[PDB]
C-alpha cells in the first residue's frame, strides 16, 4: 500500500452501500474445522455433499465451501495453515485439554508476527506484554533458566539442565510466558519441538471459535487482569452433532457477519 | 398502419415457441372430386400367455389390421384397402393370484371414452389420386358399435374363465391427413379418427372378479365379424427467383391508391387473408413468418437498443465511457456517437448523424412516431405484391416478408421541429437546417441535435429537403399546407399527389422504386 | 488510516533521502538458496562461516545471513518457505530439468494466492490469464476432463479415468493450464500430490533467482505471446562454485537492489497481504 | 481492387470496435505440429474435444484444420499453408536447428522465386534479398565461383570434383553466396530443384510456437541483424496435451500477432 500518511475524511454523506453480505457470497470461501468424532458420529458418506447444496440455502455457490477434518485439538494445534478465507472451527469441551484449547484459541483468534530463536549460542528475553515464545510439534518440553544481568543462573546452573524449571511437559502448542526483561537460558526439546518468538497484535478477522460443551470461559488472557471476550469466540448447546451443523449451516452469514476479509496472507501464522 | 403489422409481429413471437413445441411432441419420435363412401376395418389382438404351468397370461394387446374389399360406387367397382389401429388405450389387469396355478392377466388394453381409432384409407378411383393439394375435407359418417365377442382362458386343470362382452361406439372425429410406406410405395391418405363412447354390454370375466366395467377389450374385438363398416359421404373442396419478379410486379403500382392503403392498420388478420393454402400453413406460417422475424436483422437490432438502454441505465455506477454528442449519455445519441465501429472517406458530422440515423431511424418506428411511417410505406408495398402473385406453399411466405424489412427504402432520413427548425439527419449524407417558415439552411448542429431527437417525438420525412424546396418554389405552398407537409400529414400530401402531380410524385414514386429488395 | 488505499502528493521537492542500503544492512536479512552440489564441491566444514566474514565487508552483520539447502529442483520447489526477508536462489542449469525450473521460478518470482480444491466432490475451471491450478508434492500425476455446458465429457466420460487426458505424469511441482472458461472433472493423485487453486499477481520484490549455466532461457508465460524478462531474474557464468559464491558476496547489494523489501509484507500493508 | 496509393491522415479518433468479432466469423485457423505431439496424446477424438474448445474462443465449428507434418525437413518441403491463419507448433531438436532457421526463414517470410537452369547458366545473387533456397529428397549443393571470365577462382568450370560443397544433402536450403559474383552451379536435381529468390515483406499469418529448450534461432544470413518479430513465440515445454490447451486457450492472442496475409489480399495488383 505505501500509503497510511493522509488520512481519510469524515463527512457523513451518510450513505450506507446496501447489503454487505451480496460480495461475500459471490467471492469469498468458507473452511469448517471439525473433530474426527464429529463426523464419525454422523456417519453419512455423503454429510459434507448434503450440508453443501444446503449451504446453496444461506447463499453459498457450489465450489464455495469447504470441510477440513483436524484428529485432535493438539494436533489441530501443531502445524497451522487456515485455508480459506472465512474460517469457522468447531471445538468440543474436553475438560483435561482446556489449556490446550485456550493456547490454540488464543492463535487462530490472534494476528501473530514469528522470529527464529537459538536456544543453543543465543539466551533470549521477551519485551512486553505482546512478547510470547510460541513453541509448537511433537512433543514439545521447555525448561527455563533466568539469567542475572552477568549471564548466570538465578536458582539454577546455566551448565547443567536438572537445575531448569520445567515450565512444559510434553504439550503439541505452547504459549510461554516468562518475567519480562529478563534473559533466559532455553532448553527445548528441538528433536520434536520448534520454539519461535512471536510478538502478538492484530486480531483475527476470520476465527471463529465456536464452541460445544460445558459452561464457562476462557481467558486467553496470560495476565489476571483482563478477561477478553470477542465477537469470533461463539458458543453452541450440544444435543447431537448433525443438529450442531445445521445450525452452523442457518446461520451462517451470522457467524461470517462476526468476522471479516482482512487477515489472511500465508496460512502459518508464526512469521519467521 | 404497417407500424402495427410490423411491430405486432415481434409482439406476437413468444407464440411461435409454444405451436414449435407441438409439432415435435406430435412429430416423430380450382377442382372438386365426391363419393359416398364405404369403409370397412376390422381389430386384430395379439394374445401372449406367461411360461410355466400355464394359467398365467402376460399380455392381451391391440395390433393394427388390415382389410380389402370392393364395393359400387356411381356404377363402379372401387377396390379399398383400410388399417385399422387405436391409440390411447388403457392398461388392465387381473391378479387371481401369485400361486403357479392362480389365474393372472397380467396386462389387458381396453379402448374407452380417452381412446382413438384410427382407420387408414385408399382405394383405386383418379379423384383420390389427384388429392395432393388439399384446401379443404369434412365426413358425414353412420356411428358403428364395436361390440366384443367371448374369450376362453384355457387353463390346464378345471373350469375355464372366459372373458366376455364390451362395447363402443365410433363416431367420426376430425379430418386430417396421412400416408401409408409399405415395402416400395405411397398410399395417399386423410385417415379420419373416431372418438368412443362406451355402450352396452359392459364385460366381466367368469369365475373372476372382473365385472360391470365399460369398454371394449383386446380379446375379440371383432365378435366374429368378418369387418366393422361405416359408410356415408365426404365432401371436398379443392384448388433468388422470386425477388426478380416481386420487382417488375412493383414498377405498377399506383401512387394514390397506395398511400391510403397506409392509413388503414393492415394488421395480422388482414394480412393473411388473400392468402389461400392448402392446410395449416398461414396459420403456423403467421407463426413461421414469426419464427423468421426473431431472427433478422430488424430483431436482434431492437433488441439492441433495448438493452443499450437498460445497460446504461443500469450501469451509471459504471456508466460506458463512449462519448456524447449533445447534453449527456442516452443510447439514441451517443451509443452511436461512440460505436463508430465502421470507417474512413469523407467528414465528421455525416459520420455521426449517419450511425445516429441507423438507430434513430428504422428502429425509431417501431414505437412512436406521427404521419405514414416509412415502414407503413412498405407494408402498403407487401400486401400489394403478396397479394398480385396468388402463391400459397409455406416455404414462401416467411422469410421473404421478413427479408422485406431489412431491405426497403435502404436509406431515409428523419426530421425534428421545435421552434420553427427543421432539422434533417439525411442518413447515410447530408443534413440540412431549416427557419421552418421561408425554406432556408442554417449551420446545423450535432448539438442541438443531440437532444431534441433523443426524447422528442420524430418524423419519418416522406419528402426531405430537395424535393421540398424544388417544390415550394415553382407553386406557392401555403404556410397551412407546409406546416403539414412536415408532419407528413396523411391529407395535405394525398391531396398533391392526387391532384397537382407535379414532383411530389417522384419523390414519392421513387420510393416505391426503392422497396425493390 | 492503514487498512484502506491513501494517495501521495506529487509536489517535487526534489530530497532523495541518501543511502538507502544503510537501512537494509542494519534491519534486513539475507537467505542463500543453493543444491547440494554446490556445497559438495566447496569441500569445506566452515564455508558458510568464511562466506559469513567476507560477508561484513560488503556490509550485513553477523547474524544477518542465512544459508539454506535444496538439493533438488524439484523438493525445493516443494517446502518453499522462503525464510528470510531477501531471498536469493542460486539454480544449477539441468538441461532436462528446464520446465521443473520454469514452474519453479514462477512460484518464487511471483505473488501468489490460492485456495484448496476439492478434486473428489466440484469440477473446476480457470476464470483469466490470472488463474492457474498450482500442484505439488511427491509424485504429482494430473488427468484432465473437460465438460460441456450439461456436465457430460467432451472427449471422455466422466466415469472411466482411463478416458482421461494426462497433462502431468509424477512431478513435484507443476502450474496447470486449460482453456479458460470451462469446467474439467479432474483426477489428481490426492495421496502423494496436493492441488490448489490459484490466482496470480504482484510479483516478487525479493528473490532474485541467480542462474548457472546454459545460455539460458527462462519462460514464465504460460501463453506464447508474450515473454517477461524482470531484474529479479539474474545470470552468472559457471566456473566453480567459490568463485560463484564469490560474487554472490562481492555483489550482495547490487542483487539486493534489484529485489527490495517485501512490498506485500512490509507494515503497512498488512492489510492487503503481508 | 488493384493499383496507386495515398491515405488521408485526419485523427477522426474513432476506434471501430472489436476486429477479433470479424475474424471469428470470417477466417480459417490451420494448426501445424509434429507427428510425434499427436502420438503422445493417443486419442482417436483429439482434433474433434479440442474443436469444441475452440468454439469458446470463439471460432465456429468448420473453422479450425489440424496438419500432420512428421519432420521438420519434410514440412520445410511440402510447405502449402492451406488456411487464413497458420501456426506451427515446433520441437525443438538441437541437431536440426538449421533445418528449423531455415523453415522459420520460409513461413515467417513473404518469398517471390523464379526457376533456375543449373546446366546452361552459371548465376549471381544482387542484394542482401537475394538468396537461393532450394529444397526436396536430397539436397547436395556444390559451387565454383568464376571471375569476369567465365574461369573458376579456386576450381575449374570442367570438373566439379573441384567445386565448394555448401550443402550435403539437406530437405530444405536457402544458400548464400558473396553478392555479385557469378557461380557455375552443381545440384543433384535428380531429388533437389533449386530456385532463385528475392525476399522481403515478413509473413502477417505464421506464428511458429517454438517448444522447447531456451533457444535463440538464428535467420538473418548476416551477423548483423537479429531480428525478433511478433509471429515468433515461444512455449517451455514438457506435455503436449497442455501445449494444444495453452494454444487454444490464448488463440486470438496469437492470431492478433498475425491477421490478414497482405501478400495474398484480394486487394493487390
Amino acid at each position: 500500500n505505501y500509503g497510511i500518511n493522509l488520512p481519510i475524511t469524515g463527512s457523513m454523506d451518510t450513505a450506507y452501500a446496501n447489503s454487505t453480505q451480496e460480495e461475500t457470497f459471490l467471492t469469498s470461501t468458507l473452511c469448517l474445522y471439525y473433530p474426527t468424532e464429529a463426523a464419525t458420529e454422523i456417519n453419512d458418506n455423503s454429510w459434507k455433499d448434503t450440508l453443501s447444496q444446503l449451504f446453496l440455502t444461506k447463499g453459498w455457490p457450489t465450489g464455495s465451501v469447504y470441510f477440513k477434518e483436524y484428529t485432535d485439538i493438539a494436533s489441530f494445534s501443531v502445524d497451522p495453515q487456515l485455508y480459506c478465507d472465512y474460517n469457522v472451527v468447531l471445538m468440543k469441551y474436553d475438560a483435561t485439554l482446556q489449556l490446550d484449547m485456550s493456547e490454540l484459541a488464543d492463535l487462530i483468534l490472534n494476528e501473530w508476527l514469528c522470529n527464529p530463536m537459538d536456544i543453543t549460542l543465543y539466551y533470549y528475553q521477551q519485551t512486553d506484554e505482546a512478547n510470547k515464545w510460541i513453541s509448537m510439534g511433537s512433543s514439545c518440553t521447555i525448561k527455563v533458566c533466568p539469567l542475572n544481568t552477568q549471564t548466570l543462573g538465578i536458582g539454577c546452573l546455566t551448565t547443567d539442565t536438572a537445575t531448569f524449571e520445567e515450565v512444559a511437559t510434553a504439550e503439541k502448542l505452547v504459549i510461554t510466558d516468562v518475567v519480562d526483561g529478563v534473559n533466559h537460558k532455553l532448553d527445548v526439546t528441538t528433536a520434536t519441538c520448534t520454539i519461535r518468538n512471536c510478538k502478538k497484535l492484530g486480531p483475527r478477522e476470520n476465527v471463529a471459535v465456536i464452541q460445544v460443551g460445558g459452561s464457562d470461559v476462557l481467558d486467553i488472557t496470560a495476565d489476571p487482569t483482563t478477561a477478553p471476550q470477542t465477537e469470533r469466540m461463539m458458543r453452541i448447546n450440544w444435543k447431537k452433532w448433525w443438529q450442531v451443523f445445521y445450525t452452523v449451516v442457518d446461520y451462517v452469514n451470522q457467524i461470517i457477519q462476526a468476522m471479516s476479509k482482512r487477515s489472511r496472507s500465508l496460512n502459518s501464522a508464526a512469521f519467521y | 398502419m404497417a407500424s402495427l403489422i410490423y411491430r405486432q409481429l415481434l409482439t406476437n413471437s413468444y407464440t411461435v415457441d409454444l405451436s414449435d413445441e407441438i409439432q415435435e411432441i406430435g412429430s416423430t419420435k380450382e377442382m372438386q372430386y365426391n363419393r359416398d363412401i364405404t369403409i370397412r376395418f376390422k381389430f386384430a389382438s395379439s394374445i401372449v400367455k406367461s411360461g410355466g404351468l400355464g394359467y398365467k397370461w402376460s399380455e392381451i394387446s391391440f395390433k393394427p389390421a388390415n382389410y380389402q374389399y370392393t364395393y359400387t360406387r356411381d356404377g363402379e367397382e372401387v377396390t379399398a384397402h383400410t388399417t385399422c389401429s387405436v391409440n390411447g388405450m388403457n392398461d388392465f389387469n387381473f391378479n387371481g393370484g401369485s400361486l403357479p396355478t392362480d389365474f393372472v392377466i397380467s396386462r389387458y388394453e381396453v379402448i374407452k371414452e380417452n381412446s382413438y381409432v384410427y382407420v387408414d384409407y385408399w382405394d383405386d378411383s383418379q379423384a383420390f389420386r389427384n388429392m395432393v393439394y388439399v384446401r379443404s375435407l369434412a365426413a358425414n359418417l353412420n356411428s358403428v358399435i364395436c361390440t366384443g365377442g367371448d374369450y376362453s382362458f384355457a387353463l390346464p386343470v378345471g373350469q375355464w374363465p372366459v372373458m366376455t362382452g364390451g362395447a363402443v361406439s365410433l363416431h367420426s372425429a376430425g379430418v386430417t391427413l396421412s400416408t401409408q410406406f409399405t415395402d416400395f410405395v405411397s398410399l395417399n391418405s386423410l385417415r379420419f379418427r373416431f372418438r368412443l363412447t362406451v355402450e352396452e354390454p359392459s364385460f366381466s370375466i367368469t369365475r373372476t372378479r372382473v365385472s360391470r366395467l365399460y369398454g371394449l377389450p383386446a380379446a375379440n374385438p371383432n365378435n366374429g365379424k368378418e369387418y366393422y363398416e361405416v359408410a356415408g359421404r365426404f365432401s371436398l373442396i379443392s384448388l433468388g427467383e422470386l425477388r426478380e419478379e416481386f420487382n417488375a410486379l412493383s414498377q405498377e403500382i399506383a401512387m394514390s391508391q397506395l398511400i391510403d392503403l397506409a392509413l388503414l392498420p393492415l394488421d395480422m388478420f388482414s394480412m393473411f387473408s388473400g392468402i389461400k393454402s392448402t392446410i395449416d400453413a398461414a396459420k403456423s406460417m403467421a407463426t413461421s413468418v414469426m419464427k423468421k422475424f426473431k431472427k433478422s436483422g430488424l430483431a436482434n437490432s431492437v433488441s439492441t437498443l433495448t438493452d443499450s438502454l437498460s445497460d446504461a441505465a443500469s450501469s451509471i455506477s459504471r456508466g460506458a465511457s463512449i462519448r456524447s454528442v449533445g447534453s449527456s449519455a442516452s443510447a439514441w445519441t451517443d451509443v452511436s456517437t461512440q460505436i463508430t465501429d465502421v470507417s474512413s472517406s469523407v467528414s465528421s458530422i455525416s459520420t455521426q448523424t449517419s450511425t445516429i440515423s441507423r438507430r434513430l431511424r428504422l428502429k425509431e418506428m417501431a414505437t412512436q412516431t406521427e404521419g405514414m411511417n416509412f415502414d407503413d410505406i412498405s407494408a402498403a408495398v407487401l400486401k400489394t405484391k403478396i397479394d398480385r402473385s396468388t402463391q400459397i406453399s409455406p416455404n414462401t411466405l416467411p422469410d421473404i416478408v421478413t427479408e422485406a424489412s431489412e431491405k426497403f427504402i435502404p436509406n431515409r432520413a428523419y426530421r425534428v421541429i421545435n421552434n420553427d427548425e427543421v432539422f434533417e439527419a439525411g442518413t447515410d449524407g447530408r443534413f440540412f437546417a431549416y427557419r421552418v417558415e421561408t425554406f432556408d439552411e442554417i449551420p446545423f448542429d450535432v448539438q442541438k441535435f443531440a437532444d431534441l431527437v433523443t426524447d422528442s417525438p420524430v418524423i419519418s420525412a416522406i419528402i426531405d429537403f430537395k424535393t421540398l424546396k424544388n417544390l415550394n418554389d415553382n407553386y406557392g405552398i401555403s404556410r397551412q399546407q407546409a406546416f403539414n407537409l412536415l408532419r407528413s400529414d396523411p391529407r395535405v400530401l394525398r391531396e398533391f399527389i392526387n391532384q397537382d402531380n407535379p414532383i411530389i410524385r417522384n419523390r414519392i414514386e421513387q420510393l416505391i422504386m426503392q422497396c425493390r429488395l
